[PDB]
Protein backbone atom coordinates (compact mmCIF):
# COMPACT_ATOMS: atom_id res chain seq x y z
CA UNK A 1 0.00 0.00 0.00
CA UNK A 2 2.65 2.33 0.96
CA UNK A 3 5.46 1.39 3.53
CA UNK A 4 6.87 -1.44 1.88
CA UNK A 5 6.96 0.07 -1.77
CA UNK A 6 11.05 0.92 -1.87
CA UNK A 7 12.46 2.14 -4.81
CA UNK B 1 15.60 14.90 18.58
CA UNK B 2 18.78 14.03 15.87
CA UNK B 3 20.11 11.16 13.62
CA UNK B 4 23.37 10.10 11.55
CA UNK B 5 22.83 10.61 7.74
CA UNK B 6 25.69 8.69 5.91
CA UNK B 7 27.68 8.88 2.84
CA UNK B 8 29.18 5.44 1.23
CA UNK B 9 32.86 6.90 2.10
CA UNK B 10 31.69 6.51 5.62
CA UNK B 11 31.37 9.96 6.97
CA UNK B 12 28.18 10.85 8.25
CA UNK B 13 26.24 14.51 8.62
CA UNK B 14 23.92 14.83 12.09
CA UNK B 15 20.57 15.87 11.24
CA UNK B 16 17.28 17.87 13.37
CA UNK B 17 14.01 16.01 13.09
CA UNK B 18 11.52 18.02 12.59
CA UNK B 19 8.49 15.35 13.34
CA UNK B 20 10.62 13.24 15.14
CA UNK B 21 10.15 9.60 14.83
CA UNK B 22 7.40 10.73 12.35
CA UNK B 23 10.14 13.11 10.30
CA UNK B 24 9.92 11.63 6.35
CA UNK B 25 12.53 11.30 3.88
CA UNK B 26 11.43 14.93 2.18
CA UNK B 27 11.30 16.72 4.84
CA UNK B 28 14.79 15.35 5.83
CA UNK B 29 16.67 16.93 2.59
CA UNK B 30 15.23 19.95 3.35
CA UNK B 31 16.47 19.06 6.71
CA UNK B 32 19.79 19.60 5.61
CA UNK B 33 21.54 22.17 3.52
CA UNK B 34 19.95 20.78 0.33
CA UNK B 35 18.25 22.34 -3.05
CA UNK B 36 15.84 20.69 -5.53
CA UNK B 37 18.73 20.23 -8.48
CA UNK B 38 20.98 19.23 -5.89
CA UNK B 39 17.80 16.48 -4.37
CA UNK B 40 17.67 15.52 -7.82
CA UNK B 41 20.66 13.40 -7.69
CA UNK B 42 19.79 11.51 -4.72
CA UNK B 43 17.43 10.28 -1.43
CA UNK B 44 17.98 8.43 1.46
CA UNK B 45 18.45 4.68 2.04
CA UNK B 46 18.13 2.12 4.63
CA UNK B 47 21.08 -0.10 4.65
CA UNK B 48 22.40 -2.65 6.96
CA UNK B 49 25.51 -5.14 5.95
CA UNK B 50 22.89 -7.15 3.75
CA UNK B 51 20.40 -5.14 2.39
CA UNK B 52 19.75 -1.77 0.93
CA UNK B 53 16.62 -0.36 0.16
CA UNK B 54 15.83 3.34 -1.00
CA UNK B 55 13.55 5.54 0.69
CA UNK B 56 10.29 7.09 -0.88
CA UNK B 57 9.90 10.59 0.07
CA UNK B 58 7.35 10.53 2.11
CA UNK B 59 8.85 7.58 4.09
CA UNK B 60 9.65 7.51 7.82
CA UNK B 61 13.21 6.33 8.27
CA UNK B 62 13.40 5.41 12.30
CA UNK B 63 10.01 3.77 11.94
CA UNK B 64 11.78 1.67 9.08
CA UNK B 65 14.42 1.55 11.21
CA UNK B 66 12.08 0.00 14.42
CA UNK B 67 10.58 -2.21 12.01
CA UNK B 68 13.81 -3.87 10.33
CA UNK B 69 13.36 -7.41 11.65
CA UNK B 70 10.11 -7.55 9.96
CA UNK B 71 11.30 -5.88 6.75
CA UNK B 72 14.33 -8.22 7.27
CA UNK B 73 12.27 -11.41 7.51
CA UNK B 74 9.81 -10.37 4.38
CA UNK B 75 12.37 -9.35 2.31
CA UNK B 76 15.84 -12.22 2.97
CA UNK B 77 16.49 -14.95 5.09
CA UNK B 78 19.09 -13.72 7.32
CA UNK B 79 19.25 -13.76 10.99
CA UNK B 80 17.44 -10.25 12.20
CA UNK B 81 19.84 -10.06 15.05
CA UNK B 82 22.94 -9.72 13.33
CA UNK B 83 21.93 -6.70 10.79
CA UNK B 84 21.83 -2.85 12.18
CA UNK B 85 20.75 -0.59 10.03
CA UNK B 86 21.78 3.17 9.08
CA UNK B 87 20.40 5.85 7.11
CA UNK B 88 22.59 6.66 3.94
CA UNK B 89 22.50 9.52 1.72
CA UNK B 90 23.17 7.68 -1.76
CA UNK B 91 22.50 7.62 -5.76
CA UNK B 92 18.71 7.82 -7.22
CA UNK B 93 18.38 4.66 -8.52
CA UNK B 94 15.62 5.94 -11.03
CA UNK B 95 18.02 8.94 -12.32
CA UNK B 96 18.45 8.76 -15.70
CA UNK B 97 22.42 8.44 -17.35
CA UNK B 98 21.33 11.54 -19.61
CA UNK B 99 20.25 13.55 -16.76
CA UNK B 100 23.46 12.65 -14.57
CA UNK B 101 25.31 13.46 -17.54
CA UNK B 102 24.88 16.98 -16.95
CA UNK B 103 26.02 17.02 -13.40
CA UNK B 104 27.94 20.42 -12.57
CA UNK B 105 26.96 20.38 -8.35
CA UNK B 106 30.10 20.09 -6.40
CA UNK B 107 27.96 18.19 -3.40
CA UNK B 108 26.20 16.02 -5.97
CA UNK B 109 29.30 14.70 -7.61
CA UNK B 110 30.82 14.05 -3.96
CA UNK B 111 28.02 11.81 -3.10
CA UNK B 112 27.76 10.08 -6.53
CA UNK B 113 31.76 9.93 -6.24
CA UNK B 114 31.91 7.71 -2.68
CA UNK B 115 29.70 5.97 -3.82
CA UNK B 116 31.34 4.91 -7.13
CA UNK B 117 34.32 4.63 -5.18
CA UNK B 118 32.58 1.96 -2.74
CA UNK B 119 31.45 0.17 -5.72
CA UNK B 120 34.50 0.00 -7.56
CA UNK B 121 37.11 -0.92 -4.44
CA UNK B 122 34.23 -3.36 -3.91
CA UNK B 123 34.05 -5.35 -6.96
CA UNK B 124 31.08 -4.48 -8.09
CA UNK B 125 32.34 -2.53 -11.23
CA UNK B 126 33.64 -5.26 -13.83
CA UNK B 127 35.77 -2.93 -16.54
CA UNK B 128 38.18 -3.87 -18.68
CA UNK B 129 41.76 -3.28 -17.32
CA UNK B 130 42.56 -0.55 -19.35
CA UNK B 131 39.43 1.79 -17.36
CA UNK B 132 40.73 0.30 -13.83
CA UNK B 133 43.92 1.25 -14.70
CA UNK B 134 42.24 4.93 -15.00
CA UNK B 135 40.08 4.55 -12.28
CA UNK B 136 43.02 4.04 -9.84
CA UNK B 137 45.29 6.83 -11.36
CA UNK B 138 42.24 8.96 -10.71
CA UNK B 139 42.02 7.52 -7.28
CA UNK B 140 46.11 8.20 -6.98
CA UNK B 141 45.49 12.12 -7.91
CA UNK B 142 42.59 12.47 -5.61
CA UNK B 143 44.29 11.18 -2.27
CA UNK B 144 47.94 11.67 -2.63
CA UNK B 145 47.78 15.01 -4.67
CA UNK B 146 50.18 15.54 -7.68
CA UNK B 147 52.73 12.49 -8.74
CA UNK B 148 56.02 13.19 -7.16
CA UNK B 149 59.18 11.53 -8.11
CA UNK B 150 61.37 11.54 -5.43
CA UNK B 151 58.65 9.22 -3.20
CA UNK B 152 57.22 6.77 -6.40
CA UNK B 153 58.78 5.59 -9.34
CA UNK B 154 57.19 2.58 -8.19
CA UNK B 155 59.23 1.25 -4.79
CA UNK B 156 55.84 3.46 -3.19
CA UNK B 157 53.13 1.62 -4.49
CA UNK B 158 52.95 -1.00 -2.01
CA UNK B 159 50.12 -3.14 -1.29
CA UNK B 160 48.41 -0.70 1.10
CA UNK B 161 48.11 1.99 -1.58
CA UNK B 162 46.85 -0.25 -4.00
CA UNK B 163 44.54 -1.73 -1.63
CA UNK B 164 43.08 1.82 -2.08
CA UNK B 165 42.96 2.00 -5.83
CA UNK B 166 41.63 -0.97 -7.16
CA UNK B 167 38.96 -3.25 -6.70
CA UNK B 168 39.48 -6.10 -4.04
CA UNK B 169 39.14 -8.47 -6.87
CA UNK B 170 41.58 -7.59 -8.67
CA UNK B 171 44.53 -6.67 -5.85
CA UNK B 172 46.25 -9.91 -5.24
CA UNK B 173 46.50 -11.05 -8.55
CA UNK B 174 45.91 -8.77 -11.55
CA UNK B 175 46.81 -5.51 -10.36
CA UNK B 176 50.25 -6.01 -9.19
CA UNK B 177 50.93 -6.51 -13.23
CA UNK B 178 49.26 -2.59 -13.34
CA UNK B 179 51.74 -0.88 -11.44
CA UNK B 180 53.58 0.66 -14.29
CA UNK B 181 50.69 1.71 -16.28
CA UNK B 182 49.29 3.02 -13.19
CA UNK B 183 51.97 5.17 -12.34
CA UNK B 184 52.76 6.43 -15.86
CA UNK B 185 49.11 7.62 -16.10
CA UNK B 186 49.40 9.66 -12.64
CA UNK B 187 52.08 10.94 -13.92
CA UNK B 188 50.35 12.92 -16.53
CA UNK B 189 47.51 14.06 -14.67
CA UNK B 190 50.24 15.63 -12.19
CA UNK B 191 52.30 16.59 -15.24
CA UNK B 192 48.84 17.76 -17.20
CA UNK B 193 48.98 21.59 -16.88
CA UNK B 194 45.97 21.66 -18.95
CA UNK B 195 43.46 18.65 -16.78
CA UNK B 196 42.74 20.76 -13.93
CA UNK B 197 44.29 20.62 -10.30
CA UNK B 198 40.61 21.16 -8.44
CA UNK B 199 39.04 18.39 -6.46
CA UNK B 200 35.43 18.35 -7.96
CA UNK B 201 37.17 18.17 -11.34
CA UNK B 202 38.73 15.01 -10.34
CA UNK B 203 36.01 13.39 -9.08
CA UNK B 204 33.76 14.22 -11.71
CA UNK B 205 36.47 12.66 -14.34
CA UNK B 206 36.40 9.26 -12.21
CA UNK B 207 32.47 9.29 -12.45
CA UNK B 208 32.55 10.01 -16.42
CA UNK B 209 35.06 6.80 -16.56
CA UNK B 210 32.31 4.91 -14.46
CA UNK B 211 29.32 5.85 -16.84
CA UNK B 212 30.00 3.30 -19.71
CA UNK B 213 29.90 0.06 -16.98
CA UNK B 214 27.02 -1.70 -17.19
CA UNK B 215 26.42 -2.42 -13.52
CA UNK B 216 26.98 1.64 -12.76
CA UNK B 217 24.38 3.11 -10.81
CA UNK B 218 22.26 -0.50 -9.89
CA UNK B 219 21.02 -1.68 -6.71
CA UNK B 220 21.72 -4.71 -5.54
CA UNK B 221 19.45 -7.38 -4.41
CA UNK B 222 20.74 -10.85 -2.91
CA UNK B 223 19.71 -14.33 -4.46
CA UNK B 224 20.37 -18.29 -5.76
CA UNK B 225 19.89 -19.99 -8.50
CA UNK B 226 19.78 -23.64 -8.96
CA UNK B 227 21.72 -24.30 -11.55
CA UNK B 228 22.02 -29.71 -4.73
CA UNK B 229 23.70 -26.72 -7.09
CA UNK B 230 22.97 -23.60 -5.71
CA UNK B 231 24.75 -20.25 -7.12
CA UNK B 232 24.68 -17.34 -4.43
CA UNK B 233 23.92 -14.33 -6.61
CA UNK B 234 23.61 -10.50 -6.21
CA UNK B 235 21.13 -9.38 -8.92
CA UNK B 236 21.54 -5.89 -9.79
CA UNK B 237 18.95 -3.60 -11.43
CA UNK B 238 19.76 -0.45 -13.16
CA UNK B 239 18.78 2.34 -15.86
CA UNK B 240 20.50 -0.02 -18.47
CA UNK B 241 19.38 -3.42 -17.39
CA UNK B 242 19.52 -7.11 -15.34
CA UNK B 243 22.85 -7.72 -14.24
CA UNK B 244 23.91 -11.11 -11.84
CA UNK B 245 27.15 -11.17 -10.34
CA UNK B 246 28.67 -14.25 -7.99
CA UNK B 247 28.27 -12.79 -4.58
CA UNK B 248 31.58 -14.58 -3.86
CA UNK B 249 34.06 -13.69 -6.53
CA UNK B 250 31.97 -10.52 -7.94
CA UNK B 251 32.31 -12.16 -11.30
CA UNK B 252 30.07 -11.28 -14.19
CA UNK B 253 27.85 -13.98 -14.91
CA UNK B 254 25.27 -12.06 -17.33
CA UNK B 255 23.92 -9.06 -18.17
CA UNK B 256 21.17 -7.84 -20.47
CA UNK B 257 19.90 -4.72 -21.75
CA UNK B 258 16.67 -3.62 -21.71
CA UNK B 259 14.98 -5.01 -24.72
CA UNK B 260 16.86 -8.15 -25.19
CA UNK B 261 15.91 -10.15 -22.32
CA UNK B 262 11.79 -10.56 -20.63
CA UNK B 263 11.02 -11.28 -17.16
CA UNK B 264 8.22 -13.44 -15.87
CA UNK B 265 6.80 -13.30 -12.45
CA UNK B 266 7.79 -16.64 -10.34
CA UNK B 267 4.97 -18.70 -9.34
CA UNK B 268 5.42 -17.66 -5.42
CA UNK B 269 6.77 -14.28 -4.74
CA UNK B 270 10.21 -15.49 -4.20
CA UNK B 271 11.37 -16.18 -7.22
CA UNK B 272 11.45 -14.35 -10.95
CA UNK B 273 12.43 -15.81 -14.21
CA UNK B 274 14.34 -14.54 -17.17
CA UNK B 275 14.12 -16.03 -20.05
CA UNK B 276 17.16 -15.08 -22.85
CA UNK B 277 15.67 -13.85 -25.70
CA UNK B 278 18.76 -14.28 -28.14
CA UNK B 279 20.34 -17.23 -25.46
CA UNK B 280 17.09 -19.08 -25.86
CA UNK B 281 17.48 -20.30 -22.46
CA UNK B 282 15.78 -19.60 -19.10
CA UNK B 283 17.11 -19.15 -15.26
CA UNK B 284 15.09 -18.79 -12.31
CA UNK B 285 16.44 -16.50 -9.39
CA UNK B 286 15.03 -17.64 -5.77
CA UNK B 287 15.30 -14.22 -3.43
CA UNK B 288 12.83 -13.12 -1.34
CA UNK B 289 13.07 -9.85 -3.02
CA UNK B 290 11.38 -11.07 -6.37
CA UNK B 291 8.32 -8.39 -5.84
CA UNK B 292 11.03 -5.51 -5.40
CA UNK B 293 13.79 -6.49 -8.36
CA UNK B 294 10.18 -6.91 -10.19
CA UNK B 295 9.32 -3.43 -9.79
CA UNK B 296 12.15 -1.90 -10.23
CA UNK B 297 12.49 -3.69 -13.71
CA UNK B 298 9.08 -2.41 -15.04
CA UNK B 299 9.90 0.95 -13.35
CA UNK B 300 13.00 1.35 -15.13
CA UNK B 301 12.33 -0.40 -18.83
CA UNK B 302 9.02 2.28 -18.91
CA UNK B 303 11.80 5.33 -18.03
CA UNK B 304 12.64 4.33 -21.58
CA UNK B 305 11.83 5.96 -25.45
Amino acid sequence: SRRRDYF
Amino acid sequence: EKVRIYRMDGSYRSVELKHGNNTTVQQIMEGMRLSQETQQYFTIWICSENLSLQLKPYHKPLQHVRDWPEILAELTNLDPQRETPQLFLRRDVRLPLEVEKQIEDPLAILILFDEARYNLLKGFYTAPDAKLITLASLLLQIVYGNYESKKHKQGFLNEENLKSIVPVTKLKSKAPHWTNRILHEYKNLSTSEGVSKEMHHLQRMFLQNCWEIPTYGAAFFTGQIFTHKVIPVYVGVNIKGLHLLNMETKALLISLKYGCFMWQLGDTDTCFQIHSMENKMSFIVHTKQAGLVVKLLMKLNGQLM
